[PDB]
C-alpha cells in the first residue's frame, strides 16, 4: 500500500507527470436531427411576404 | 370582316404609377386576382370603373 520513492527527494510526491491524448470515432445510430436557423429582422418587420 | 385589333387600351406601365415590385411577395401569389374595368379601355363610364 505504501511504496517509497527512495531515489526521489520526496517519497510522498507523485513522481510522474502524464499527458493523455485520445481520439475516438464511433459510428452510432443516433438520429442527430437538424440545425435550426436564426430569425431575420427584415421579415415580420417590413412585410416582405405580406 | 374588318381588322380585329384593339385601339382603346391604356398602356399597362405608362398609364399607372411607377412603383417598385416586390418579387418575393409576388412569388407567394397563386390565386385569381381581379381585373377591374378601366384596365382594358379608356371608354368607361364612371360607375363601370370599379366593376
Amino acid at each position: 500500500a505504501d511504496l517509497p520513492q527512495y531515489p526521489f527527494a520526496d517519497q510522498q510526491a507523485e513522481v510522474c507527470t502524464y499527458v493523455v491524448q485520445s481520439t475516438a470515432v464511433m459510428p452510432t445510430p443516433m438520429i442527430f436531427g437538424p440545425s435550426p436557423v436564426e430569425q431575420l429582422a427584415v421579415i415580420e418587420t417590413e412585410d416582405l411576404f405580406e | 370582316k374588318p381588322d380585329e385589333t384593339l385601339s382603346s387600351q391604356p398602356h399597362p406601365i405608362l398609364a399607372d404609377h411607377w412603383r417598385l415590385d416586390n418579387f418575393v411577395a409576388d412569388e407567394l401569389a397563386l390565386d385569381p386576382q381581379p381585373v377591374m374595368a378601366r384596365e382594358l379601355d379608356y371608354k368607361v363610364a364612371q360607375a363601370n370603373e370599379t366593376t
